[PDB]
């Protein structure tokens, strides 16, 4: 049981990394949202 | 009510009854 | 002094009556009384010893302006009062001494370690309560703990030179209870009490052979016992 | 509890000190049953805790005295 | 969020009777001025450096006024080699201790009713009420200053002008508060009599009078991290390869870069009364600047003149020539800055990065050309930098930072040099006035502790520091026109006298006015030690130093 | 847009208000009991601030303060939401 | 091989910050569609 419990624990670490290219999706989703906004400030603030 | 003498001079009588070395015999 | 200082005396020694043999369950109703909110009356007390005896610039050299002839009745009420808070294992109100945000332990282990710079005539009779007091209160905060915070909080402050400190009392006991030897045998307890947590410490009390401080070490060694017992719990 | 001035407070803090005497466990019991009440200590650890108050900081501002001469 | 927690920095705005920021005038002088006329809280002052304000927790003062009681030799000049050595000891281990909880308290919402202790940014110094001394102006009051040791009484509690407010509520950004010391009872307000020194010029006492000082925020904490720009930095822009570039005075104002360089690195300095930057983010408002993100809009403003980095066109041969334009509201001042060695877009542009600088509201790179500004001149030096749409990964200049240390006394020595220069006007045409020939005085001998290093503690000639005499500070009393005025203060007298010495020697009364001439040479001694600029620019001035060369001034 | 009055209906867009925060929270954030809150219009966004003249221009010792509103929202006039228990309204309308 | 799951939940709660901050990007998400939803009710109740 403790042996399963470990490996248990090793698959678990696998979608942890799993979860971590999410992760760096989510990191992606933030680029474009502040390109987004960078856009929308430089046309407002800015008349070029 | 006013008037606390009262009060403090029955706590001083209770507080020198309870004192010992006075009033032995 | 005032009329709001001398009202400190009755308070405290009202406040030490109230825990002063047993009843921890009402020695702990001093520190938090479990309504909505709390008011935590030991570190108050030893607050109010910070601030009459120190603060902070009592320290480590200048004590002797703040204790003068009138001020010694109400120090030794306060820090008796304050040994009467940890009379008895209380595992609770020790930690309320060493680990809270004031810094009230410098002061409290300040009178033993240097003496007191006015010398008077009927002051060398009247320190030496101080002493006792002070060394017994040292003692009460560490009763049965075997823990390392309370042992190194204490310790941050003194240095090795404590051993010089015993040593020398021990031999100006001999010029010769408030008696100027029991309290140099306080210290030394005190510090076999804080040796089992410091490495450096032990390593200089039990070889007193090879010291040069043969009557002091030699004696207080001859005549301290040590016993185990267990408690109702 | 209710102390209005400080004369009545002093002569029962006298009182009580005279009651109790040390080694009276029979009427510490006493008090620990009083104050395990509902709602009413709250005043008595106040007027127990502002006197601390008042008088720790008085020292701090009247009595400063500093003899650095001989 | 939009809380006030201590730590961050922001300006006090009085409304009511008198409608301007609190202030400091000079560096030297020691008091707090709100202006009516120079702005208000749509566009702020042009002077913005001065009106910040940083919070702080307690402050606890009891072994610093033990010392402070103890070092003053009131009648029995009562001194110990023990007693006043630990009780030195115990102020400096209690100023340590509590230094160390400040960096503790960093991150903390506070609510109305705790003590304050606002911070003067630029000047390093606390402003403190104190209770026995009254004000000048307005002879029933309680006379506010600045003091650089943090006396007790600069205390303040916060307490709320609104009544929406309540003690134990926390305070919000942008209300209306109202601040009375812990030990005086008197509000701070600011007052309506007028100054005879300044024109614009309200002074600020303590009296039961009602007013309401607006917190209005410049820079959140956290963002006065160490190793990021921010909106009030002091910079100076290295070229990446030839030299800095700074802003000087010809008969119009110019925007070229010295060229002789005798080895010029990062770490060596320049005339730093010229090529010093302030950077200033636009962020929308007009107060609330902080932070820059690698894309946040930076603008440029010089330090000894109000004036903007900009581009306007030249006559052109066949947008262009940044020039020096003295305001700052439009869009031809706004720059834009794009890293080297690319990172993020919101990446909190570090400490000494390289960056380049765009034009953005046209489009238009910024490259250093080798055209001279002078065609007539022998040696040229003025070297003019234009601006081109090609971008160039050559001409990548750096962002040097400057400690605000020395900024700070760069200002103490341009105020030392304005007092000292009205003092010298003054003196020529006529006797001053006593409290004059006061001030004076403690400006010469604390000149002597700017110029060394060391500190106050009495017996003035002891001139003991000659090891490190501290060239950057002899460097600023050189061109911060400070010896020039020296000499203007010895030569006025003797208009004074004769439109002289033996006159001065038949009285024998004038020790205070021997005591500020010569102080005067022992601070020109002291600019001496090993420094060839300074020998050589006296040496000049060689011609008079010999006529009274030896009567009682000690030269 | 100026000095509110007693609508006896309520169908049109004259009558409708909104309530913005005084130390901010979020925009969903579910208001709690004993805030303070301050009137927009949102109809006419005309903030409601208290004025001081009377409503009776003849009556001695006036009593009668109306209530203006003006497009510069100010801090100082927020009015706060006190609860009434409903053992209050019940009794009241018995 | 106990200190060595031990250390691995240590950098199991490395990484589980790393996923809350994921988390305030979540809830960022949701306060600016929050934004877009009051903006087209008051778009369409309000004729303002």
């Amino acid at each position: 049981q403790n042996e399963l419990r470990n490996l248990q624990e090793k698959l678990e670490s696998t979608m942890k990394l799993v979860t971590n290219l999410s992760g760096q999706l989510s990191e992606l989703k933030d680029q474009m949202t502040e390109q987004r906004k960078q856009k929308q400030r430089i046309g407002l603030l800015g008349h070029p | 009510e006013n008037e606390e003498k009262l009060c403090i001079k029955v706590l001083q009588t209770l507080r020198e009854m309870m004192t010992k070395d006075r009033g032995y015999g | 002094m005032s009329a709001v200082i001398t009202i400190m005396q009755p308070i405290l020694r009202f406040l030490q009556l109230l825990c002063e043999n047993h009843n921890r369950d009402l020695q702990n109703f001093l520190r938090c009384q479990n309504n909505k909110t709390n008011y935590n009356l030991v570190c108050e007390t030893l607050q109010f010893l910070d601030c009459i005896c120190g603060s902070t610039t009592g320290g480590l050299g200048l004590l002797g302006l703040y204790i003068n002839e009138k001020n010694v009745a109400l120090i030794n009420q306060t820090l008796e009062s304050l040994t009467e808070y940890c009379q008895g294992p209380c595992h609770e109100n020790q930690n309320c001494i060493a680990t809270h945000e004031s810094n009230g332990i410098d002061i409290i282990t300040a009178l033993i370690l240097n003496d007191i710079n006015p010398l008077g005539k009927k002051r060398m009779d009247l320190v030496l309560e101080l002493k006792n007091n002070a060394s017994k209160l040292l003692l009460a905060i560490m009763e049965s703990r075997h823990d390392s915070e309370n042992a190194e909080r204490i310790l941050y402050n003194m240095r090795p030179k404590e051993l010089v400190e015993v040593i020398k009392k021990a031999y100006m006991q001999g010029e010769v209870a408030a008696s100027p030897r029991n309290v140099g045998h306080n210290i030394y307890i005190l510090a076999h009490q804080l040796a089992r947590h410091n490495k450096e410490l032990q390593t200089m009390l039990k070889p007193g052979g090879q010291v040069d401080g043969d009557e002091a070490l030699e004696f207080y060694a001859k005549h301290t016992a040590q016993i185990e017992i267990v408690r109702l719990d | 509890m209710n102390a209005s001035s400080d004369r009545v407070f002093h002569e029962s803090i006298l009182l009580a000190i005279a009651l109790l005497e040390g080694g009276n466990t029979t009427i510490q019991h006493s008090f620990f049953c009083r104050l395990t009440e509902d709602k009413k200590s709250e005043k008595f650890f106040k007027v127990f805790y502002d006197r601390m108050k008042v008088a720790q900081q008085e020292i701090k501002a009247t009595v400063t005295v500093n003899t650095s001469d001989l | 969020s939009s809380f006030l927690h201590i730590g961050d920095i922001c300006s006090l705005y009085a409304e009511g009777s008198t409608n301007g920021f609190i202030s400091t005038l000079g560096l030297v002088d020691d008091r707090c001025v709100v202006q009516p006329e120079a702005g208000d809280l749509n566009n702020p002052p042009k002077k913005f450096r001065d009106c910040l304000f940083k919070l702080c927790p307690m402050n606890r003062y009891s072994a610093q006024k033990q010392f402070w009681k103890a070092a003053k030799p009131g009648a029995n000049s009562t001194t110990d080699a023990v007693l006043l050595n630990k009780l030195h000891h115990a102020a400096d281990l209690e100023k340590k201790q509590n230094e160390t909880e400040n960096r503790k308290l960093l991150g903390t919402v506070i609510q109305y009713g705790n003590v304050i202790q606002l911070l003067h940014l630029k000047s390093n110094k606390y402003l403190t009420v104190n209770k026995r001394l009254p004000a000048l102006l307005e002879k029933n009051a309680m006379r506010v200053t600045l003091d650089e040791a943090g006396n007790e009484g600069s205390w303040f509690y916060i307490q709320p002008f609104y009544k929406l407010r309540s003690i134990g509520d926390s305070v919000v950004i942008g209300d209306k508060v109202v601040l009375n010391p812990v030990n005086a009872g008197q509000p701070l307000h600011a007052s309506s009599h007028q100054l005879v020194d300044n024109p614009g010029c309200n002074e600020v006492n303590s009296v039961n009078c009602n007013t309401s000082w607006k917190i209005v925020l410049f820079m959140k904490w956290s963002d006065n991290k160490d190793d990021i720009l921010k909106g009030g930095d002091v910079v100076r822009l290295f070229h990446a390869e030839q030299e800095k570039f700074l802003t000087c005075d010809e008969h119009r104002k110019k925007q070229h870069v010295f060229l002789r360089t005798t080895g010029r690195q990062s770490a060596t300095s320049a005339t730093s009364s010229k090529a010093l930057w302030e950077v200033e983010v636009v962020q929308h408002d007009p107060c609330r600047g902080g932070a820059g993100y690698w894309n946040s809009l930076f603008r440029f403003k010089h330090l000894a003149t109000g004036h903007y980095l900009a581009a306007e066109v030249d006559p052109d041969f066949e947008v262009y020539s940044l020039v020096s334009v003295p305001e700052g509201n439009d869009i031809s001042s706004i720059f834009e800055l794009d890293p080297t060695t690319l990172r993020g877009g919101d990446s909190l542009v570090p400490r000494n990065s390289y960056v380049r600088l765009r034009h953005l509201c046209t489009n238009t790179w910024v490259h250093s050309t080798n055209i001279p500004i002078d065609k007539e001149e022998e040696k040229p030096v003025m070297l003019k930098i234009g601006t081109s749409p090609l971008k160039e990964d050559k001409e990548a200049f750096a962002i040097v930072p400057v400690s605000p240390a020395e900024v700070r006394d760069l200002d103490f020595a341009n105020d030392a040099s304005k007092v000292l220069g009205s003092i010298a006007g003054k003196l020529e045409k006529g006797t001053i006035t006593q409290n004059e020939r006061r001030s004076v005085t403690k400006l010469l001998e604390d000149l002597v502790y700017f110029v060394t290093g060391g500190t106050n503690s009495g017996q003035d000639v002891l001139e003991v520091v000659f090891s490190k005499p501290n060239r950057e500070r002899q460097k600023l009393m050189r061109e911060q026109n400070i010896l020039k005025q020296i000499f203007k203060l010895l030569q006025a007298p003797f208009t004074d006298c004769g439109d002289l010495r033996l006159e001065e020697l038949g009285d024998q009364r004038h020790a205070p006015f021997r005591h500020i001439c010569r102080l005067c040479y022992r601070v020109l001694r002291h600019s001496q030690q090993d420094y060839r600029k300074n020998q050589e620019y006296i040496a000049k001035q060689f011609g008079f130093m010999q006529k009274q060369i030896g009567y009682d001034v000690l030269a």
